C-alpha cells in the first residue's frame, strides 16, 4: 500500500493532523510529516530542510 | 445520496475552471480563442519548457 | 403457379 | 523488458505520442510517475502512458495495480525519451497522464486512442 | 460428406483461413482484426485453441504464412501487417512491422490478397486500386509497384519457384508478372510480362500446381466456370473452358409413363407433364439440408426424396391435370441418410446409407457386401 | 491385468482392474456408476500414505512436473511381478514417464480412461477404508496451502 | 527538392538527379536534365525530410546513398546505384515529431564537389525534432540502434534548418519560430559556441541559412527580406 | 431491528427493514473481508454475525438480483470458482455452502494469489488452488468431485476452460455457471449476439443450457448462463 | 494554489461519502431473463407461475 | 395472402415473449452437426456491395 502511493503522500505521511487541519481552512500545509526524524533531514538547516 | 452526487459534479466543475484559471498565471505564451458559441479557451505556442 | 403449389411445413401445420 | 505489459506496436506509438503532444499544448497532460499516480486517485486520468525502458521498471509498475483496481486504460511506450519530447519537457518522463475533460478540443482523438488501448488489452 | 467437426473460434465471423508450412497450425482472420491460431496437430477432427496474435481495428481479408514463424495479414485499412508467430521467443505474438499502400483518394482501400515469396523473400500484395506491389519481408519496404488492374485484384497465387506471380479480380484479365531471367534473379525486379482475357465474369478464386507431369493455372469467379491454363506456357498456351454444369449427379428424371420430368434443386421439387409443357406440381420441403437425389417409380405414384440427414417419400395422385401430394409416414427411412436410392418395382426400394449400408425397403434387409482391401 | 495409477492427498493409490481393456468398453458410465459396482470393479493393489507433509509437498510437485517420484517408483516396483500387465494412467505426461522407467506396463491413458478416473474420485472415501472424507478434505485444505507457498516463492 | 550525383556504374557515366517528395513516404527521383523518371522509393508513414551521402568506391566509382526519415524517427537508407533497394534501417533514439536531417563532413549540397576524385563520405549525421532537440551521431562508427553522441537542447523550437561547415567543424542549427533562434556547435566537441549570437545581433526570424564553400562566409535569411553576411576569421 | 428472513436459494438471507441488502451468515464473525459491512441479529435469543454482498463487486451477487430460477450452489455442496481474483466473491461462496461444504477457487495471476491465501486461512471450508485453469490435469489431485462449477474468468478461450474442467471434476447431473462479458470475446458485435454463441458452443460440450441474464444494471454486456451438465 | 487545494478536499469528502452511500442502497435488476426449453410444444405451453 | 406468408413466419420463430421473459427454442443437435452454421448476412452483404459499387461502372 505505501508503494502504490505518491513521493508527496510520503513525505507528509505522518502530519495529518497539521495538514489536514490546514487545507480545510486554507492556511499553508506541512512539509516534514514523520520523515523529520529521517538521518538526512537531520543533517539539513534552515529551510533546506524542507527541500 | 444523489444528492452528494449533485454537490460532487459541482465541486468538479469548480475545481476545473480554477485549475484553468491557475495554468493561465504560469510562465508561457498562450492565445485566446472564442467559438461561436461564446466559449473561450487558451491554446499555447509549441514552446518546450527548459 | 400457386395452383399447383405445394408445402410441406403447411401442410404440417393444417 | 518482459514485465513491461501490453507493449505498443510501432504504428500505435506513433498515433499515442501525437494525442500527447496536443494534449500537451492544452495544459491537458500530467507528466511524471508521482502526478499520474495522484491523477488515479482522484479518478480523473483518461488512461495513462508508461515507458518501458525505465530502469529499474519496478518503479511504475505500481500503475498497472491502481490502473486495473480502477478500470483505465494503460499503455506502454517503447522509448522513454521520446515520451519526455513527446510532453514537451527537457527530461526523461517514464509516465504521463492525459486528464479528462469532456468539453477539449481534442475528445475525439482521446477517445479513438482509448478505444485501441482498450482493444490492445 | 459430412461436417466431421465444428470448432468456434472465439472472435468475431471469419474472412480468411490459411495453413502454416508444417501443416499443424491454422492461422484464422477475423472481423474484429484479430488472428487467431488453431491446433490441429492433435489428429483428424482434433482442433485446440493455441494463441491469439496482438490486436488491431482492421478487418484482416486475407492471411499467408512465412515457414511456421510469421503470420502476414492483408487489412481492410489500406495496411499489411507482419505478426510473429514464432514459439520460443520474446516477440511471440507481436506486431513486427506495419506496411502501407498507396490509398485511394474518394474511395477506402482494402488489402484483397497477401502471398509470400520464398526465393525472393518478398511480399506480393493485390489491393482495390488495382496495384500489385511486391515488398521486402526484412525491411519492410516497397520494392517494386505495377499500376496493373483497372479495379480490384482479388487474388494472387505463384508457381513453384516463384519465378511468376499470377493476379487476377473484377477487370476479368489475368495478369503474368516473371523474374525469369538470369539478370532480373541477380537484381530482384519482377515485371509485368503479360496479361489475357479469359473470363466473362469476375475472377474470385485462383491456383497453381506443378509436378513432372502436370503444369496447371486454374482460375473460376462469378461466371460460375473454371479455366485452366499452363504455368509455364500462359502467354502462348491453349487454354480449356470447363462446362459451367457437367451432371455427374443428375437434378432431373424423366418417367417413361404419365410423361413426367421431375427436376429437385435446393429443398424444391418441379414436377412437368407433356403431351405443351405443364407443370403439374411444385414441392417444397421445409429442411435446410439440399436434396441430394429423387427416385420416382416406375408407376410414378411414389416420390423418394433424399437427404443425408434423412428421406421423405411423398405420394402422388393425379387430380383435375394436377398431382395431389401427401406424405406417407415411414420412420425408418426419416431415420435414414440416402446417398443412393432405386426402385425395384412400384412397392420395394433399394437404398445405399451414407455408410455404405445397402438395404431393401417395402414401403430393413441388409445385403452383404464384399470387404474391400485398404 | 489392468491397473489404475490414482493420486490422492492422502497417497498414491494403485487399483486393480477386473477387465485388462476396461478402458474399451463404451458402457464405463453404467458399469460405474455406484459404489459396489466400483469396489467390485477395483480393488486396492498398493497405497503408500505420505508420512509427512514435507514429503506430500515434493511429491505433489513430482506430478505437476510430470515426473516419477522415488514412492511412486517403489510402490510401482511391488507389482512389477505380473508380468504383462496394462496401467491406465490419467495424465498423458506421467504416462510418458512411467513408460521410460521400462517397467512391464503397457500404460494407457485415453480420453476413455476419464470415466474411470472421474468413477474413481466419485466413491474415493468409500474406496479407502479408514479414512474420513473430512479428514481427506482437511489434508487437501494442508496440502493446498503448503504448494502454494512454494511456487508463490513466499 | 534536392539535386545530387549518380554514377551510371554499367556505363561509368555521372549525371543530376531531382529528388522530390511524395505524398505518402514516396521520394521520386527525376533525370536532371532529360526529366526522366528513374526509380522511386517509399518508406511507411508520413515522409518528412531527408538527405543525401556518398561513398567512394575506388578510383573513378562512387555510390549514391539516399537518406530518409520518417516523423516517427525510423530511418531508411537507400541505394540509389542498385535499383534504390533498401541496404539499412535503424531507429533515431528517443526522436519524436522529426522535421530535418542532414549529413556533413563530406560532400553534399551545401559543399558540392567539383570532380569525382573530390567525392568524400560524411562522418556526421544530425536529426531535428519539433520539439528543438537536435540529435548528432557519428556516421564513422552498424546496428539496428544507433547511440547519438550528443543531444542538444538549446533551441526550444521545431528546428528548420540543420546544415554543416564545408569542413564539418560547425553545424548551424537553426528554428524560424521564434526570433534570434540560431545557434552553433562545434565539432567534435558538440559544444556550443557562447560569445555569439548575442542579445544584440540582428537575425529576426531566422529562415533560411547557406555557408559559402570557401572563405567561411555565413548568410542568414530572415522573415524581413533581409539577407545578412558574416565572415568567420578562421577560414 | 432489522428482519432477516429467507430467501429461495438457501444460505441467502435478505436482511429486510429501512435498508434492504442480500446477506449471507459469516463463516468467520468478527471481520470483513473485503470491508463490507456487517450486520448481527439475535435469534431464539443468540446473535448471529451476517455480511453484505455488494452486487456491484460479485457478478454472482447480481445474479441474485436479476433472480436467477436455480442456482447449483447451495449448503453442504462441494463447489469449483474458476477465476477466483480474491475473496470478494469466493468468501461469500463459501459462507452459502457452509461447514459441510467445501469451496475449490481456481487463480493464476500471482498478486491477487497471495491475497487469496491469507482469506483462505480464516475459511477453513475454502481449498485455495491457485494455478492455470486452462490445464486442469495439474491441480487434479487437490480436487474431487464438484456439484457445481462456477466461472468468472474473463477469457476469449473461457469455454474450453469450462469443457475441460468439467469433464474431469464435475458430476454427471451435476452444475455449471458462467459469468458472460461480451466485449473481451467480440466488441464489434452487439452483447445479444456474443451471448448466442457462447450458449452453441456450451451445448457442443455437452452442456444443455437452462437459463440466461443479463445484470443490468450491476454491470453493462454482461450475462450469467446455467446449464445442467448430462454426459450421456 | 489554496483555494484548489480547499475546493479538492471537499470534492474528495463528497466522493467518499457517495460510495459509502451506494453499498447501502440496493438497486433493482432490470434485464432480460431468457428460459430455454427443448421442445416447441413447451414452448407455447410455459406459464411464468408454473 | 400475406396472412399465410405471415403465419408461416410465426411457426418458424425460435423465441416467444412471456411478459418480461422471453422463452427461447433450443435446436436440435443433429442439425448443428450435419450441417454448418449459417452465413452472416451483413457480413456476406458487405463484401457484395463493394465488389459491385457504383465506382467500378461495371453496368
Ligand atoms: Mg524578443
Amino acid at each position: 500500500s505505501l508503494a502504490k502511493s505518491p513521493a508527496s503522500t510520503i513525505q507528509i505521511l505522518g502530519a495529518e493532523k497539521a495538514l489536514f487541519r490546514a487545507l480545510k481552512t486554507k492556511h499553508d500545509t506541512p512539509k516534514y510529516g514523520l520523515l523529520y526524524h529521517a538521518s538526512l533531514v537531520g543533517q539539513a538547516t534552515g529551510k533546506n530542510k524542507g527541500k | 445520496v444523489k444528492q452528494h452526487l449533485q454537490r460532487e459534479t459541482q465541486l468538479k466543475q469548480v475545481q476545473q475552471r480554477m485549475d484553468a484559471q491557475r495554468e493561465l498565471l504560469k510562465k508561457g505564451s498562450k492565445k485566446k480563442i472564442v467559438d461561436s458559441s461564446g466559449k473561450i479557451s487558451f491554446k499555447w505556442k509549441k514552446q518546450r519548457k527548459r | 403457379e400457386d395452383d399447383v403449389e405445394y408445402n410441406e411445413e403447411l401442410d404440417d401445420a393444417g | 523488458n518482459p514485465k513491461a505489459f501490453p507493449l505498443a506496436d510501432a504504428a500505435l506509438t506513433q498515433q499515442i505520442l501525437d494525442v500527447v503532444q496536443q494534449a500537451a499544448n492544452l495544459r491537458q497532460l500530467k507528466k511524471g510517475a508521482n502526478e499520474a499516480t495522484k491523477t488515479l486517485n482522484r479518478g480523473i486520468s483518461e488512461f495513462i502512458i508508461m515507458a518501458a525502458d525505465c530502469e529499474p521498471i519496478e518503479i511504475l509498475l505500481h500503475l498497472p495495480l491502481l490502473c486495473e483496481d480502477k478500470n483505465v486504460p494503460y499503455v506502454f511506450v517503447p522509448s522513454r525519451v521520446a515520451l519526455g519530447r513527446a510532453c514537451g519537457v527537457s527530461r526523461p518522463v517514464i509516465a504521463a497522464s492525459i486528464t479528462t475533460n469532456d468539453a477539449s478540443a481534442i475528445k475525439t482523438q482521446i477517445y479513438a486512442v482509448k478505444d485501441k488501448i482498450e482493444t490492445l488489452l | 460428406g459430412l461436417p466431421l467437426r465444428n470448432y468456434d473460434c472465439n472472435s468475431g465471423v471469419i474472412w480468411s483461413i490459411s495453413i502454416n508450412d508444417s501443416q499443424d497450425k491454422l492461422s484464422v482472420g477475423c472481423d474484429n482484426g484479430t488472428v487467431v491460431l488453431i491446433d490441429i496437430s492433435g489428429g483428424p477432427g482434433v482442433l485446440e485453441h493455441d494463441t491469439i496474435l496482438m490486436r488491431q481495428e482492421a478487418r484482416v481479408l486475407t492471411l499467408a504464412w512465412k515457414k511456421d514463424d510469421f503470420v502476414i495479414g492483408g487489412c481492410s485499412d489500406g495496411r499489411i501487417r507482419i505478426w510473429s508467430a514464432q514459439k520460443n521467443d520474446e516477440n511471440m505474438g507481436r506486431l513486427l512491422h506495419t506496411m502501407k499502400v498507396d490509398k485511394a483518394k474518394k474511395e477506402s482501400t482494402l488489402v484483397w490478397s497477401v502471398i509470400y515469396l520464398p526465393r525472393t523473400d518478398q511480399i506480393a500484395s493485390g489491393d482495390s486500386t488495382g496495384s500489385i506491389k511486391f515488398w521486402d519481408f526484412q525491411f519492410a519496404t516497397l520494392n517494386q509497384s505495377f499500376k496493373a488492374h483497372d479495379a480490384d485484384v482479388l487474388c494472387l497465387t505463384t508457381d513453384t519457384d516463384n519465378n511468376y506471380v499470377f493476379s487476377a479480380g473484377v477487370d476479368r484479365k489475368i495478369f503474368q508478372f516473371s523474374q525469369n531471367t538470369n539478370k532480373s534473379q541477380k537484381n530482384n525486379r519482377w515485371v509485368n510480362s503479360s496479361n489475357r482475357l479469359l473470363h466473362g465474369n469476375d475472377i474470385r478464386a485462383i491456383c497453381a500446381y506443378q509436378s513432372k507431369g502436370a503444369d496447371f493455372l486454374v482460375s473460376g469467379g462469378v461466371e460460375k466456370t473454371l479455366v485452366i491454363n499452363s504455368l509455364t506456357s500462359f502467354s502462348n498456351g491453349n487454354y480449356r473452358k470447363m462446362p459451367t454444369v457437367e451432371p455427374y449427379s443428375k437434378n432431373v428424371l424423366v418417367n417413361k409413363e404419365q410423361r413426367l420430368v421431375v427436376s429437385w434443386s435446393e429443398s424444391t421439387v418441379k414436377i412437368w407433364t407433356m403431351g405443351n409443357y405443364k407443370l403439374v406440381c411444385k414441392l417444397t420441403l421445409k429442411d435446410d439440408q439440399n436434396i441430394s437425389t429423387c427416385s420416382l417409380s416406375p408407376d410414378g405414384q411414389v416420390l423418394v426424396v433424399g437427404r443425408p440427414s434423412t428421406t421423405k417419400v411423398f405420394h402422388l395422385q393425379p387430380v383435375g391435370n394436377k398431382l395431389k401430394v401427401t406424405k406417407l409416414d415411414n420412420d425408418l427411412l426419416l431415420r435414414t441418410s440416402t446417398k443412393l436410392v432405386k426402385f425395384i418395382d412400384n412397392s420395394k426400394i433399394v437404398i445405399c446409407s451414407c455408410e455404405d449400408d445397402v438395404f431393401i425397403v417395402d414401403l430393413p434387409q441388409e445385403v452383404e457386401l464384399l470387404e474391400v482391401t485398404s | 491385468m489392468a491397473y489404475v495409477l490414482t493420486e490422492t492427498s492422502a497417497g498414491y493409490a494403485l487399483l486393480k482392474a477386473s477387465d485388462k481393456k476396461i478402458y474399451k468398453s463404451s458402457s464405463l458410465i453404467q458399469d460405474l456408476d455406484s459404489s459396489d459396482k466400483v469396489l467390485k470393479e477395483f480393488k486396492i493393489a498398493a497405497f503408500s500414505k505420505f508420512n509427512s507433509a514435507a514429503n506430500a509437498l515434493e511429491e505433489a510437485n513430482s506430478i505437476i512436473e510430470g515426473k516419477v517420484s522415488s514412492q511412486l517408483e517403489k510402490l510401482l516396483e511391488e507389482i512389477k511381478k505380473d508380468k504383462k500387465s496394462t496401467l491406465i494412467v490419467s495424465e498423458t505426461k506421467l504416462a510418458n514417464a512411467i513408460n521410460k522407467l521400462g517397467l512391464n506396463f503397457n500404460v494407457v491413458s485415453d480420453a476413455v480412461t476419464l470415466d474411470i478416473y472421474r468413477a474413481i474420485k466419485e466413491y474415493l472415501p468409500e474406496l479407502l477404508p479408514g479414512m474420513s472424507d473430512n479428514d481427506l478434505s482437511k489434508m487437501s485444505l494442508g496440502l493446498a496451502h503448503s504448494i502454494g507457498r512454494h511456487k508463490l516463492k513466499f | 527538392f534536392k539535386v545530387a550525383h549518380l554514377q551510371n556504374s554499367q556505363t561509368n557515366s555521372v549525371h543530376g538527379i531531382v529528388l522530390l517528395q511524395g505524398n505518402n513516404g514516396w521520394i521520386n527521383i527525376l533525370h536532371s536534365t532529360s526529366g526522366l523518371w528513374l526509380m522511386g522509393c517509399k518508406i511507411e508513414g508520413v515522409i518528412t525530410d531527408f538527405c543525401i551521402d556518398y561513398q567512394p568506391i575506388s578510383r573513378g566509382k562512387f555510390r549514391t546513398i539516399l537518406i530518409a526519415v520518417n516523423a516517427y524517427g525510423e530511418v531508411w537508407e537507400f541505394d540509389l546505384n542498385k535499383n534504390g533497394h533498401v541496404i539499412r534501417r535503424w531507429k533515431d533514439q528517443g526522436g519524436v515529431g522529426i522535421t530535418k536531417i542532414q549529413v556533413g563532413g563530406g560532400t553534399t549540397t551545401t559543399c558540392p564537389a567539383l570532380q569525382i576524385s573530390k567525392i568524400k563520405q560524411n562522418r556526421w549525421l544530425a536529426v531535428g525534432s519539433e520539439s528543438g532537440f537536435v540529435n548528432l551521431y557519428d556516421r564513422n562508427n552498424t546496428s539496428s540502434t544507433p547511440t547519438p553522441v550528443a543531444a542538444l537542447d538549446q533551441l526550444t523550437t521545431t528546428i528548420s534548418n540543420l546544415q554543416f561547415s564545408p569542413d564539418g567543424q560547425i553545424l548551424c542549427m537553426a528554428s524560424r519560430a521564434v526570433k534570434d533562434a540560431l545557434r552553433l556547435v562545434h565539432l567534435p566537441s558538440c559544444s556550443v559556441f557562447s560569445n555569439w549570437p548575442t542579445s544584440g545581433t540582428p537575425l529576426g526570424k531566422v529562415t533560411s541559412v547557406a555557408f559559402s564553400p570557401s572563405g567561411g562566409l555565413l548568410a542568414v535569411g530572415n522573415e524581413q527580406g533581409k539577407v545578412r553576411l558574416w565572415k568567420l576569421n578562421h577560414y | 431491528k432489522v428482519v432477516i428472513e429467507p430467501h429461495r436459494h438457501a444460505g441467502v438471507y435478505i436482511a429486510r427493514g429501512k435498508e434492504d441488502l442480500l446477506v449471507t451468515k459469516n463463516m468467520a464473525p468478527g471481520e470483513s473481508v473485503y470491508g463490507e459491512k456487517r450486520i448481527s441479529v439475535e435469534e431464539p435469543p443468540t446473535k448471529v454475525e451476517y455480511r453484505v454482498w455488494n452486487p456491484f463487486r460479485s457478478k454472482l451477487a447480481a445474479g441474485i438480483m436479476g433472480g436467477l430460477d436455480e442456482l447449483f450452489i447451495a449448503p453442504g455442496k462441494k463447489v469449483l470458482y474458476l477465476g477466483a481474483a480474491s475473496g470478494t466473491s469466493v468468501s461469500h461462496v463459501s459462507d452459502v455452502v457452509g461447514p459441510e461444504g467445501v469451496v475449490y477457487a481456481v487463480e493464476f495471476s500471482h498478486r491477487p494469489g497471495r491475497e487469496l491465501i491469507s482469506m483462505a486461512k480464516k475459511r477453513p471450508n475454502i481449498i485455495p488452488i491457485i494455478e492455470d485453469a486452462r490445464h486442469p490435469q495439474k491441480y487434479r489431485m487437490l480436487i474431487g468431485m464438484v456439484d457445481c462449477v462456477f466461472a468468472d474468468v474473463a477469457q476469449p478461450d473461457q469455454a474450453r476452460i469450462i469443457a475441460l474442467n468439467s469433464h474431469m471434476f464435475l458430476k454427471d447431473q451435476g452444475g455449471v455457471v458462467i459469468s458472460i462479458k461480451a466485449n473481451c470475446i467480440d466488441s464489434t458485435v452487439d452483447a445479444e449476439t456474443v451471448f448466442a454463441r457462447e450458449v452453441q458452443k456450451l451445448r457442443e460440450e455437452r452442456i444443455k443450457p437452462l437459463e440466461q441474464l443479463t445484470l443490468e444494471p450491476y454491470e453493462r454486456d454482461h450475462c450469467i448462463v446455467v446449464g445442467r451438465y448430462m454426459r450421456s | 494554489t489554496q483555494d484548489s487545494n480547499y475546493v479538492r478536499t471537499l470534492r474528495q469528502i463528497e466522493l467518499k461519502k457517495l460510495e459509502k452511500g451506494a453499498k447501502q442502497l440496493m438497486f433493482k435488476s432490470s434485464g432480460n431473463h431468457t428460459i430455454f426449453v427443448d421442445s416447441r410444444e413447451k414452448m407455447n405451453e410455459f406459464t411464468p407461475e408454473k | 395472402k400475406t396472412k399465410k406468408r405471415k403465419t408461416l413466419k410465426n411457426l418458424r420463430k425460435d423465441s416467444v415473449k412471456r411478459g418480461k421473459f422471453r422463452v427461447q427454442l433450443l435446436s436440435t443437435t443433429q442439425d448443428s452437426k450435419t450441417l454448418p452454421p449459417k452465413k452472416e448476412s451483413s457480413i456476406i452483404r458487405s463484401k457484395d456491395r463493394w465488389l459491385n459499387r457504383k465506382a467500378l461502372n461495371k453496368g
